[PDB]
């Protein structure tokens, strides 16, 4: 315990070592943004309880919905079209994700099962591939890598790759000591970050399978993780009001993202394009964008009537979809 | 709006009425949870009706229950207890039995349980069915080690009176009640304890959307 | 003035149409509001918003300098009989909720209330066909008044009397008693004291008739803060809305 | 617990021995991608309503 | 697999009477639209009717309309199409084709093997010329002129090629001008613009040999070409 003590106040000491400014020195002559002006463009409106998770597909205007009345929507966000309805197994389903390809999605829950649907069926209707059952939590959320590989967090304090094919877990991701509740790949996706409830997020080698770095800060469960256009950053959104900008190469938290106004938690966080904006839904029903580089509140998305469970910014940022628990979906412009 | 754009528009309306008639469908049942304690006669009282989240049906005259039992998630309560905050009602478990057994003490467990689902800003206006369980081991078992202040005698009607006295007096709200009942794992009809219950509660729901409750 | 007189009744048809559309508003953009016996406040919205802009405007100016009809007063009649019955509809749903709990709630389907609907507007229909198959007019006075105020007002007066033993029998608790005796005496009372007068002098001097005959206009305008306010999620709809 | 407080050592000597880099190095870095970027990005600065696929 | 098995054509005098019914196994009949497309003796492909999926929208062509009948049953899983009147015009190989319609789709992709009957503004679509020889090995352009432009306002260019094995049922190889379908090489390939438009073949295998259709399906009447055969030399 001695020696752990000890490295503990060596890797304080080294993080201080690096540490001489900080973002608001250097991002202190750059200009603002303004008022920050978008309007629901769309209102997706078919499932009738909680939306708990929705995923963005690559070609910037398909997109799934997970609620709690056991089905998972495709839309069409240009014609407001719903393109596949699927029924679920169990009605408890906490994520959803959509393959690059597109050819196949994912959900889960308090089943502790990862069903994988294929879409793409010479029948001409949608059915479950695989049920990836190896977790004793909840799935909290899952990404595929490929059409093969999909990485799931869980709230038995773990992570896990899969291979569809067998159904059979490669590698696990064991270190935290809380609930693990998001995660979010590196857009080269060898790297991949999760946030738990111990307030402490932690950087996976997904090859490999250890934990290459870990990063407290927050004083409360952090509920949402979303990593930087870059791929050297990351931020994080938790239960004491706070996003908080992290850093790979530094080891570092470098940007707090906070107001007095406000004092719910954070359900889902994601960048922009380009950076420059963070986007942090609520659970006062409202959305919050942020400078990204300047911490300043830029604009406000008031929609929905109940509180802002999932979001997300199209592959190429044309637009932000939101949902939420009054069971409705908003595309935001 | 071409051929093909019409026919996918037929598509998506097809899809919209089949998701209102499974709703319409799906706001028949009832849904219940089971939130007791450890062994506490949860397993008792989901044999009387009939690793994730377990879900048992039954049917009482032309209506459709559904349980819901969520012992086998061994993880937080705060981060899956609003999946379930449109319940009608919460059945709460109880052995009456575990006044002397340690595991602490294991009524003092539940009375931290219920007081904790119980004030919960998810129930805020969810009753409860509280079931005491193992009424007849109770009866041969008897209590002031559990409640030294009880300072009363020591039978098995003032005893239990006293327990179920002490364990609504955690309520502290107005739109919510707590109907009790005392199980001896062999009674011969739970079910219609269950029935009457929830329709005292829909009948307090619909006079509290009309300004009368 | 007469000026006076003609910007209150302004006043009223404005109110009218704004608190009928703040109903209607509420009750289809809303989740919690999706329950299938809104539909009823819906369609007494649309009733009250029909009896204001179309009636109201052709009465203020047979009253404002009064001269000059059978299609007007056929649809006068149309439009108030049909808002009286749903009442006794929005009352009947309400007591078979609370009188048959859990296996009515298995009735209480959309297509239920629309069926509903449709047959009171059908029976608001038939009462107001026979003077064409101004002037108001023995035999169809009698009929339209008992099948347009008598037979739905005793019916809700049972029915509120039967609310009020169930609500007593289920019943912190001695000012929940104050309140349901309040409520239920808001809604019975505004109904009876609009439009009692005006259908006994019907059934049996020119100044008071006419004072009765704008009475019966006014609980078209009180309908939605009675069927509404009480409730608190049109409460926290409206405060959304407005605010 | 020896064999699990030792692989949180062997953890956290594994966390100690990574080169760390400057922070104002790595805000310049952030501020130089969201520099050379910007103009790609929608959401900054809205376009028109014709090259808008949501309207 | 997937099987779409006329069934119901024979010999009929003329102004006479015959049904024919369709029976479909492998996949989910209820969710796909049908389709009746006959091909008359000498040559050609031509559209008949078509039922939508939940049996709500009904089209016929000109020469079909007020004669002929088309119609489903979903828990038996068979297509119909009632003929009255039956005309030397109707003498024909129909096929029925089972189609689906959601955002990037492909319709048109599996038609059944056939039944011969025998008895006793519009998009014209263009083909020039009729029979091209083909070398195995070296490639071609197909082309297909249309009236009106195919490229609607969305986007598509709604333009679809067929291929018809000596024999055989006509296959999908191109959706909307330039997509694949599932189960085709890539030395297939679509291009065009608006109304000009191309199939080209690299490396041209001596299966691919037999009749190239174009269709339009920017309106209805479905309008093909005259077709394209490719032959030996
Ligand atoms: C029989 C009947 C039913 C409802 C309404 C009326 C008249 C038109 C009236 C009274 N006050 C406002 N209009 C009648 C006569």
């Amino acid at each position: 315990r001695q020696e752990a003590e000890q490295l503990k106040n060596q890797i304080r000491d080294a993080r201080k070592a690096c540490a001489d400014a900080t973002l608001s020195q250097i991002t202190n002559n750059i200009d603002p943004v303004g008022r920050i002006q978008m309007r629901t463009r769309r209102t997706l409106r078919g499932h009738l309880a909680k939306i708990y998770a929705m995923h963005w597909g690559t070609d910037s205007r398909l997109l799934v919905s997970a609620s709690q009345d056991g089905k998972l929507i495709i839309w069409d966000s240009y014609t407001t079209n719903k393109v596949h309805a699927i029924p679920l197994r169990s009605s408890w389903v906490m994520t959803c994700a959509y393959a690059p390809s597109g050819n196949y999605v994912a959900c889960g829950g308090l089943d502790n099962i990862c069903s994988i649907y294929n879409l793409k069926t010479r029948e001409g209707n949608v059915r479950v591939s695989r049920e990836l059952a190896g977790h004793t939590g909840y799935l909290s959320c899952c990404r595929f890598l490929d059409d093969n590989q999909i990485v799931t967090s869980s709230g038995d304090t773990t992570c896990a790759l899969w291979d569809i094919e067998t159904g059979q877990q490669t590698t696990t991701f064991t270190g935290h000591t809380g609930d693990v509740m998001s995660l979010s790949l590196a857009p080269d996706t060898r790297l991949f970050v999760s946030g738990a409830c111990d307030a402490s997020a932690k950087l996976w080698d997904v090859r490999e399978g250890m934990c290459r770095q870990t990063f407290t800060g927050h004083e409360s469960d952090i509920n949402a993780i979303c990593f930087f256009p870059n791929g050297n950053a990351f931020a994080t959104g938790s239960d004491d009001a706070t996003c908080r900008l992290f850093d790979l190469r530094a080891d570092q938290e470098l940007m707090t993202y906070s107001h007095d106004n406000i004092i719910c938690g954070i359900t889902s966080v994601s960048f922009s394009k380009s950076g420059r904006l963070l986007l942090a839904g609520y659970d006062d029903f409202n959305c919050n964008v942020w400078d990204a580089l300047k911490a300043d509140r830029a604009g406000v998305l008031a929609g929905h009537d109940n509180r802002v469970s999932c979001l997300g910014v199209t592959d190429d940022g044309m637009a932000v979809a939101t949902g939420s628990w009054d069971s409705f979906l908003k595309i935001w412009n | 709006l071409s051929a093909e754009e019409r026919a996918a528009l037929e598509r998506s309306k097809a899809i919209e009425k089949n998701l209102k008639e499974d709703g319409i469908s799906a706001a028949k049942d009832v849904k219940l949870l089971l939130l007791g304690a450890g062994e506490s006669g949860k397993s008792t009282i989901v044999k009387q009706m009939k690793t994730g989240i377990v879900e048992t049906h039954f049917t009482f005259k032309n209506l459709h229950f559904r349980l819901f039992d969520v012992g086998g998630q061994r993880s937080e309560r705060k981060k899956w207890i609003h999946c379930f905050e449109d319940v009608t009602a919460i059945i709460f478990c109880v052995a009456l039995s575990g006044y002397d057994q340690v595991l602490t003490n294991r009524m003092h467990e539940s009375l931290m349980l219920f007081d904790s689902i119980c004030n919960n800003k998810f129930f805020i206006d969810t009753s409860i069915i509280l079931f005491l369980n193992k009424k007849d081991l109770f009866g041969e078992k008897i209590l002031t080690i559990c409640f030294p202040e009880y300072t009363g005698p020591n039978t098995y009607e003032d005893a239990a009176a006293y327990i179920q006295a002490q364990f609504e007096s955690k309520n502290r709200s107005p739109n919510k009640e707590i109907y009790c009942h005392m199980t001896c794992a062999t009674d011969t009809n739970n079910i219609q304890v269950v029935f009457d219950a929830v329709t005292d509660i829909i009948i307090a729901n619909n006079l509290r959307g009309c300004g009368l409750y | 003035a007469t000026a006076a007189i003609a910007a209150a009744i302004t006043f009223l048809i404005l109110f009218t149409i704004f608190g009928n559309a703040l109903v209607i508003l509420a009750v289809l953009t809303s989740r919690s509001l999706r329950a299938p016996q809104n539909l009823f406040l819906v369609s007494l919205a649309a009733a009250d918003i029909l009896v204001a802009t179309l009636i109201i405007p052709f009465s203020l100016a047979n009253e404002l300098l009064g001269y000059w009809c059978e299609v007007y007063l056929a649809l006068d009649v149309l439009f108030c009989t049909s808002s009286i019955v749903h009442l006794c509809a929005i009352s009947l749903d309400r007591y078979w909720a609370v009188s048959r709990a859990l296996e009515y709630n298995s009735k209480r389907t959309p297509r239920r209330i629309k069926c509903i609907i449709l047959t009171v507007w059908l029976i608001a229909a038939v009462i107001s066909l026979p003077p064409l198959i101004c002037k108001l007019n023995a035999w169809y006075i009698l009929a339209s008044s008992i099948g347009s105020f008598f037979a739905p007002c005793l019916i809700m007066i049972l029915v509120y009397l039967r609310i009020y033993l169930i609500a007593k029998r289920s019943n912190a608790q001695l000012t929940r008693e104050k309140r349901f005796t309040f409520v239920l005496a808001v809604v019975i009372g505004v109904f009876v004291l609009c439009w009692f007068p005006f259908f006994f002098s019907y059934s049996l001097p020119h100044g008071l008739f006419q004072f009765f005959f704008w009475i019966g206009y006014c609980n078209s305008s009180l309908n939605p803060v009675i069927y509404t306010i009480f409730n608190q999620d049109f409460r926290r709809a409206f405060r959304r809305i407005l605010c | 617990s020896i064999a699990q407080a030792r692989k949180l050592v062997e953890q956290l000597k594994m966390e100690a021995n990574i080169d760390r880099i400057k922070v104002s190095k790595a805000a310049a870095d952030l501020m130089a991608y969201c520099e050379a970027h910007a103009k790609e990005d929608p959401l900054l600065t809205p376009v028109p309503a014709s090259e808008n696929p949501f309207r | 697999d997937v099987q779409l098995v006329e069934s119901g054509g024979g010999l009929v005098q003329p102004g006479g009477s015959r049904k024919l019914s369709c029976s479909a196994s492998g996949f989910a009949f209820s969710s796909f639209g049908m389709h009746w497309v006959r091909q008359a003796p000498e040559k050609g492909l031509e559209w008949v009717a078509y039922i939508s999926s939940g049996s709500g929208t009904i089209y016929y062509a000109d020469t079909v309309k007020g004669r002929f009948t088309i119609s489903r049953d979903d828990p038996k899983n068979t297509l119909f199409l009632q003929m009255t009147s039956l005309r030397s015009e109707d003498t024909a190989m129909y096929y029925c084709v089972r189609s689906i319609y959601y955002y990037g789709s492909s319709p048109f992709d599996f038609w059944g093997q056939g039944t011969t009957l025998t008895v006793s503004s519009d998009i014209v679509m263009t083909q020039a010329t009729s029979s091209v020889p083909v070398t195995p090995g070296e490639s071609v352009s197909i082309s297909c002129r249309s009236s009106k432009s195919l490229l609607h306002s969305n986007g598509n260019t709604y333009l679809y090629w067929f291929l018809q094995r000596p024999g055989q049922s006509p296959q999908l190889l191109i959706y909307r001008m330039s997509n694949l379908a599932s189960g085709v090489p890539d030395r297939f390939s679509g291009s065009g613009s608006g109304t000009a438009f191309t199939l080209t073949i690299s490396r041209l295998e001596a299966e691919d040999v037999g009749v190239y259709y174009c269709m339009q399906h920017l309106e209805y009447p479905l309008t093909f070409g005259a077709g394209t055969k490719l032959e030996l030399k």
